[PDB]
């Protein structure tokens, strides 16, 4: 029962939402309190979206809760067919929901509707906001992907990209890009740009490309297992995280590499005489785990910091944040806690810090240069402008946004000395 | 489908109210989240709530959970002694597992009772929404508040300290009755209140607020709320009719105010002429609302839909309100909104959640959930309160 | 004499300098005192050149001051030639070897070259950089460019793209998109990304974009005249501007107008209910011309905020800049002096600064909101990453760019008021 | 061709040594520019340097120019009046135009005394370099100095303010007598020269300033410059032995800053042993930093280069740097660039220019203009001075 003021994850129902919302045509209704409607405004307002989110609650209350919570339910899902035409529905349950006792498969199945239902089992309070991302996306897959026949030219999958996710669109567009000049054509990107149509085309890609392990590992694997399909292990956030990343996938698909490196900045803008001051920076570095520890690699060997913190706040993927940070001679900080990682920045005292909007309202009151890197954001974060963290360019994108800090206080340090 | 907020949200505005009062949350992981993501860069910035995450092994047992709850209110007073006032906030969670709240304040307000007052009140979306919350935090005090024999004004709802500041500056230069607003900022000057003093609302939700005040033995006086130049004039001219204060004192008190009030009006109401106002039920703002637009800033109200219509309070504010606009009661918001796309209204005061789809869709959107935190109430933010609405259709005509 | 401290453009053989650096082949010779090779420092610094500034400096002393300036500029031009092997060589003076009984032409057409040799007067005391940028490019087209046959296909030509401009780089990347998309090829690119066999070429094209006027509208003036090929005369900066660029290009090619509006997101983003905080927002404008008529107009019709000020450094286009002024209400500001525009800022207290380093500054001292728009910038302002001012993906950079300021303001009030 | 800068360049340094001084430059609007470029951000902190552009009726009429100088100099004046010294910096359009600024600064130093005096120094590139452009500051601050008949020594060169602290205080503490700086930040406290009076030089491209209080009868103190550790233990040696202190006594002064001095050099010079490093003539900083690199830090000279030698202050430095090394005094960059890619050095100390250029081609560059910014000299900062040298090669072998 501990108090929580800042939680770095929503509940899982929160991570269903990223997978529906990213998907057309699958709506799904939601056994959940009047009130639990906040959570769409996320994708309204953070994410910009002008589409409502794909979301049906049942908006219980005190004069429902008794009995009436099966019949809202089934009206629920009558509605939800009748006028917003979903190609595919899914569903599951709010921890309200959870707790009132409810089943969200029995009325499905007895509504029998005509396009196909998946049906959602998370615990709320034990799991978070990724693990309804990656098991309603993975339930997705098993209930529409099926083993098929492959595509004539190579095709690859992009598993992972939700909405309300950090920087996923440009990512897309990026590692859509770099695959187009290797000669690979993306057969289809879920969940975000993907219908149930294309979650059944899954099974014709040659191989699946695994942006986000979060939301997508466990699909990457079931299409491993059922689909035939082998899937890459690394992420291509940075110039070596991009070129291992280009080799890889140019072994899995059988083309050569033809990384298109004209766009590339970073490494002469690193090695120039400016960014000399940047050798030996202390980096403090927080946030989901891919991205900590992709921001690890680009900060030590391509930017010349020294990284003295190294966390995530999945407990899922603690394993591999913790044998990354012992690559880095440090001790992962696998909490979800702010109030711990207060204390590791506080005894730590970085130079420059990388992380969540938590990590930088800590810094900003610490009085430390502070960039944002990983998933828990603002709506401000939200780039109109095309931002990527993926491949060349997004190698780009991020000098640039790691240098604003330290550049902007030094010139006002510089300032301030010479008034 | 209603697509509005549980009472929790209540929760954001209230502390900043009351310096003093923490409001401990007792729900799951859902409703913490929806405290974070609501206050927005203020969970940044030490706020005074906090959600006790309920586990698995704290929902089975009432008794463990009592205690679970006791030692976390021990480790927030080790952390904050400042806090002499604990909210604790009723959840959907919360009140599935039917912990007993009541009995939890009956004993921390006897574990610490002297220094720190503990209440107890609803935030739960399957009781109470919006600034139900909000009703339901006074709600929670006002049975508790001492008992007195001196006949008292008290303004019952929460202002913003400027709102505030005029608002008794104005009853003061009305000569008759001091005032004494219901909520405290702190426990320190916790107000009276008893069949002596008399009371009326500033704000129109309060109708648990009505519910313990009249208990109470206080009676209420009805008046239209302050929303404008004619909102705040009829309000106080209530106010002197009640305490007997001459009209030519009140004329010659309210005529200043009321010139500047009715010049911002105009002023920011000239892009709003003849337009068409639509009101989805977010916060029961919304017939004082469509009564201001409609006399003075001109507009026409197609629907008018509030979550919970009090008709007894809102009742001078109806009478007000011309007899074309529609009264709205509950949400079906895809009914309501299938509504807003056939009126195809010029503005439409709508959620946040739904505020970006219907522009996206081609209509205009003012937010009232804005309107809960601006200043927006009696004279001086009467222009404020115009300007609001004004800016969006002035966003519209500008882009396109 | 007046004591100024901070001067907007340089002197003119900086633009001429800019000119010789964006070409490749292209070699400039500056009979200039030694310690005039600081102009050198800016491009190698400021713009990262991997390579040195393609001048050479004659560097005469108080010893080389009777005869001996002379000889030194025979011998710096001879060796530059045998040393550099540039196609094409163009020859300067600077401030000082003005009032030196130099000549720059006898000098440099006794040794023969067997490269042609451009020569340019520009008076150092009287114009400005801009001007050095223009007529260095404008001699250089007329040494070079011929009238030649016109390519099969449809062909255009970036007319204006100087080293040490703002975004330049960028732009011509979303320029050559926008008119690939169009479905017309560029054929050439100058001054920068150019040869003397690119200039040669330029009358290849059917006809001229020019993206700068400051430092191309007398080449595109000069093609026109000779070369027989019509020049835009909107620029694309925003989303108006790039409709209106494209509507115009597609008229003057012939071929139907097609633009990929796909990634544009300023117009949501901006109708979004976000940014209605953004509408009657009094915005300062100042800068090169161009940039400032299209920030107004993007400020004005895209933005919502209202231009409370217009301003210039450039004499050579105060017309235009006048015209665009009397169109939004009010007198511009034609000065090269930062005490008057400070003063105008200070008299009109504006909500938003957008105008060059120098308004930066001013407006960090008077705590407004700002951002960078024009030419005079650090080292910092150059992205490592894809940051164009053109095109649909240049109005999301500026809508996004515009808004940081003041979504760094509200929030560090925000954050103030709550604590 | 030469790559250097006129020496308005350490115009910018020197005004931060001296807040009573104004630099006023009179040159074209490429000098204007140069300050400004060079500057950078210090230029939006309204520094004290000026450039009054010579207009094209300034070249024409040297009369009318000289009445427009008096009318600047009179309304900088009156701006100002904090400014009791300015400088009035010759520069090339000046020098060509050949306007007499020495009989300017004598006229306004007549018209405008005793108040503010006008001193005349020339940072123009045809007669000046990187640091003469401070070396002829000093230079002309010397002559009107007072005669003194008191011997003092006096440090001539711009430490940084906490250098001079750690210098002023280690001479203190030393034993010696009198201790004066020739920059002194008030023109009340300039220090006095005479024939008993001695002085000994902080950084060595001070050569006219040498000459300049050789006229006056001070005489000048053979020593190493105060660079590293032993740099600075032999500048302390020669001064005491000039001031006849103990050799014992100024051991147990100097074992002290000594031991952590050899310490911090240790340090950060683990990255340069058994390298190469190449020195391209920049400020007249490199034959002693050569010699510091060699001794202390372990790291081989292929060629240290100068724009100009002064044998007679340098030559400690020089004897002290082993004869392997070979001195190179022009500069020619055509030529140097392919005597430095022949080298292949580990490390280049180059200008700004050539930096980023020779790292492209593959060399590791360090700039020599962050020597005269940063504090280097003296024992507590030999180790800064180490890693200022080692971190572009930590760089490149972090960056492969
Ligand atoms: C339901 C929760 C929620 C979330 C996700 C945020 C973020 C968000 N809420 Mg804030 N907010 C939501 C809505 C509301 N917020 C709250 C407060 C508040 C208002 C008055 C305001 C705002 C806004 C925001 C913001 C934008 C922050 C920004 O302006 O920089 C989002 C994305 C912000 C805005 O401009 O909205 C149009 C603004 O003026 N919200 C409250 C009342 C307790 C609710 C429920
Ligand atoms: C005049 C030549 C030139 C120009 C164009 C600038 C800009 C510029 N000079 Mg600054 N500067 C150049 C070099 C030098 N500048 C001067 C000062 C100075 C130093 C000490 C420093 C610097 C630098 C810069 C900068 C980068 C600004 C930075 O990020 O600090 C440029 C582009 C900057 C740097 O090299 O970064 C490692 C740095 O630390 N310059 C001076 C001494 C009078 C010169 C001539
Ligand atoms: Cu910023």
């Amino acid at each position: 029962m501990k108090l929580t003021l800042w939680t770095y994850e929503g509940p899982p129902h929160v991570g269903a939402m990223r997978v529906a919302t990213g998907m057309t045509g699958m709506h799904y209704v939601l056994h959940a309190p009047q009130g639990d409607t906040y959570a769409d405004l996320l994708f309204t307002m953070i994410e910009r979206r002008g589409k409502r989110p794909p979301v049906s609650y049942t908006t219980f209350q005190a004069r429902d809760l008794g009995s009436d919570t099966a019949e809202l339910f089934q009206s629920a899902c009558r509605d939800a067919y009748e006028r917003f035409q979903p190609q595919a529905i899914m569903v599951g349950s709010s921890c309200t929901a959870e707790l009132i006792q409810d089943d969200t498969g029995g009325l499905a199945d007895a509504l029998s509707l005509p396009v196909p239902v998946v049906h959602l089992e998370l615990p709320s309070y034990q799991r978070k906001e990724n693990f309804g991302a990656d098991e309603s996306f993975l339930q997705i897959c098993r209930k529409l992907a099926r083993p098929m026949e492959r595509t004539e030219k190579v095709s690859c999958n992009l598993l992972g990209p939700t909405a309300l996710g950090f920087r996923h669109r440009d990512d897309i567009l990026e590692v859509t890009r770099l695959l187009e000049g290797m000669g690979i054509a993306v057969n289809a990107v879920a969940p975000m740009g993907a219908s149930p149509a294309d979650i059944a085309r899954l099974g014709a890609a040659h191989f699946n490309v695994l942006l986000y392990p979060e939301t997508g590992e466990s699909a990457a694997r079931w299409a491993e297992k059922t689909l035939k399909q082998p899937y890459t292990k690394t992420v291509p956030i940075g110039v070596g995280a991009t070129r291992d990343f280009v080799a890889e996938v140019a072994a899995l698909a059988g083309v050569a590499p033809v990384a298109d490196d004209s766009r590339l900045r970073q490494p002469w803008w690193s090695a120039s005489v400016d960014s000399t001051y940047l050798t030996g920076k202390r980096v403090f570095l927080f946030g989901d785990a891919t991205h900590v520890i992709a921001a690890a690699r680009v900060a030590r060997d391509e930017m010349g910091f020294e990284v003295v913190g190294m966390g995530c706040y999945n407990r899922e993927f603690a394993r591999p944040m913790r044998a990354a940070a012992k690559g880095y001679g440090l001790e992962a900080l696998v909490t979800d806690d702010y109030l711990e990682v207060e204390e590791a920045i506080q005894a730590l005292a970085p130079e420059l810090i990388l992380g969540t909007q938590m990590e930088r309202h800590i810094a900003k009151r610490l009085g430390i240069p502070c960039a944002v890197i990983s998933a828990p954001v603002h709506v401000q974060d939200f780039p109109a402008r095309y931002s990527p963290q993926m491949g060349f360019e997004g190698a780009n994108v991020l000098f640039d946004t790691w240098i604003h800090p330290l550049t902007m206080g030094l010139e006002e340090h510089l300032l301030t000395m010479f008034r | 489908q209603r697509e509005v907020f549980c009472g929790l949200t209540g929760i954001i505005w209230l502390h900043r109210k009351m310096q003093d009062a923490f409001f401990l949350v007792v729900g799951s992981r859902t409703c913490a989240h929806l405290l974070q993501s609501a206050a927005g860069v203020m969970i940044f910035a030490e706020p005074r709530f906090g959600t006790a995450v309920l586990e698995e092994k704290d929902l089975a047992g009432l008794a463990d959970a009592n205690a679970e709850l006791d030692r976390e209110v021990d480790r927030l007073l080790a952390r904050r002694p400042d806090i002499r006032q604990l909210f604790l906030v009723g959840s959907c969670p919360s009140e599935v597992i039917k912990l007993d709240l009541h009995r939890a304040a009956e004993r921390l307000s006897a574990h610490h009772g002297p220094a720190v007052r503990v209440y107890n009140f609803s935030g739960s979306g399957i009781e109470t929404t919006f600034t139900q919350g909000e009703d339901a935090c006074l709600a929670s005090i006002v049975p508790t508040l001492p008992a007195t024999e001196a006949r008292e004004l008290l303004l019952v709802g929460a202002l913003p300290d400027v709102v505030e500041d005029q608002a008794v500056s104005l009853l003061t230069q009305l000569g008759i009755g001091p005032v004494r607003c219901l909520p405290a900022h702190h426990a320190a000057e916790a107000p009276g209140v008893g069949p002596n003093t008399v009371f009326a609302l500033v704000q129109p939700f309060l109708g648990d607020t009505h519910g313990a005040l009249t208990r109470r033995g206080a009676r209420h006086i009805a008046a239209p709320f302050p929303f404008g130049e004619e909102g705040t004039t009829l309000w106080l001219k209530a106010i002197a009719d009640e305490f007997g204060v001459s009209a030519e004192t009140f004329e010659a008190v309210t005529a200043a105010p009321r010139a500047r009030a009715r010049k911002a009006v105009a002023a920011a109401s000239e892009g709003l002429r003849g337009k068409s106002v639509f009101f989805l039920p977010d916060s029961q703002l919304e017939p004082s609302l469509a009564r201001f637009l409609t006399r003075e800033c001109g507009m026409s109200a197609v629907e008018v839909g509030t979550p919970f219509l009090h008709r007894g309070i809102l009742g001078p504010d109806l009478d007000l309100l011309a007899e074309g606009p529609v009264l709205s009661e509950g949400q079906d918001v895809e009914r309501q909104l299938d509504r807003v796309r056939a009126a195809r209204p010029d503005l439409t005061v709508c959620g946040l959640g739904l505020a970006n789809p219907l522009e996206a869709e081609g209509f205009t959107t003012k937010w009232a959930i804005e309107l809960v935190f601006t200043p927006v109430h009696f004279y001086e933010q009467a222009g404020d309160l115009a300007g609001l609405f004004s800016r969006p259709v002035r966003r519209r005509a500008i882009l396109r």
